[PDB]
């Protein structure tokens, strides 16, 4: 069915590439190749919330 | 009161008193007042602190705890979490307000118990030398003044300081 008026459909992937490994993609078609990446600094006791209250 | 001091055989309280939780009543010639006693105070004082403080510190305080999400296959395991989360969240209600109504009725017991000790502590200082004139009330056989009341709450009164005056007084009856 059309979806935001649109047959088609595209998954999104995600993944933790560690310190020194490599990735590499292959296609022949149908990739929607990574342009900006992230670097993590990670924290703890961090988290996401659901709210309407204002900062 | 368990220990049928409090809201017993000493029906009231003194607003009067504001030096401490338990105090005397003094009316010699020279005048009348309240003087609450130190040492039993500031150990109730000092006991009450202490058990808000054993109490307080039986809680580790909270650290960041938010919730999870699942997806639309993960009814069970969504299920087993909320099944933790409301299932400790019963136990620490339930703790919470269990010791809170058991620990009142603890808490008031001892400042009835305090109390009577107080009294009885006086008592059997006095003996002969008064008479028990009802809630919480001594009679003194002999005359008395300021200093004197003085050696009450000091829990020093000499008793045969005054044993002679009051028995030619108590012996008159
Ligand atoms: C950012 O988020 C907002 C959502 O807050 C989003 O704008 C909203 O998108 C939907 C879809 O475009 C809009 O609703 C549509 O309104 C139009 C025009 O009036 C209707 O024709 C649409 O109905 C048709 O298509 C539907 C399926 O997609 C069918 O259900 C329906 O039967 C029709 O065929 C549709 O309801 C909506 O108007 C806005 N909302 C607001 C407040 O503007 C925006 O697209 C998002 N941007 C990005 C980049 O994601």
């Amino acid at each position: 069915p059309k979806v935001r008026d649109q047959a088609g459909r595209m998954n999104y992937y995600w993944t933790l590439l560690e310190p020194g490994d490599t990735i590499t993609f292959e296609a022949t078609g149908n990739l929607i190749a990574p342009w900006y990446a992230f670097a993590l600094n990670r924290g703890s006791g961090s988290g996401i919330i659901t709210s309407d209250a204002p900062v | 009161g368990l220990f049928g001091a409090i809201a017993g055989f000493i029906e009231g309280g003194w607003t009067g008193m504001i030096d401490g939780w338990y105090g005397y009543h003094h009316q010699n010639e020279q005048g009348s007042g309240y003087a609450a006693d130190q040492k039993s105070t500031q150990n109730a004082i000092d006991g009450i602190t202490n058990k808000v403080n054993s109490v307080i510190e039986k809680m580790n305080t909270q650290f960041t705890a938010v919730g999870k999400e699942f997806n639309n296959l993960e009814r069970r395991i969504e299920n087993l979490n909320k099944k933790v989360d409301d299932g400790f969240l019963d136990i620490w209600t339930y703790n919470a307000e269990l010791l809170v109504l058991l620990e009142n009725e603890r808490t008031l017991d001892f400042h009835d118990s305090n109390v009577r000790n107080l009294y009885e502590k006086v008592k059997s200082q006095l003996k002969n030398n008064a008479k028990e004139i009802g809630n919480g009330c001594f009679e003194f056989y002999h005359k008395c003044d300021d200093a004197c009341m003085e050696s009450v709450r000091n829990g020093t009164y000499d008793y045969p300081k005054y044993s002679e005056e009051s028995k030619l007084n108590r012996e008159e009856i």
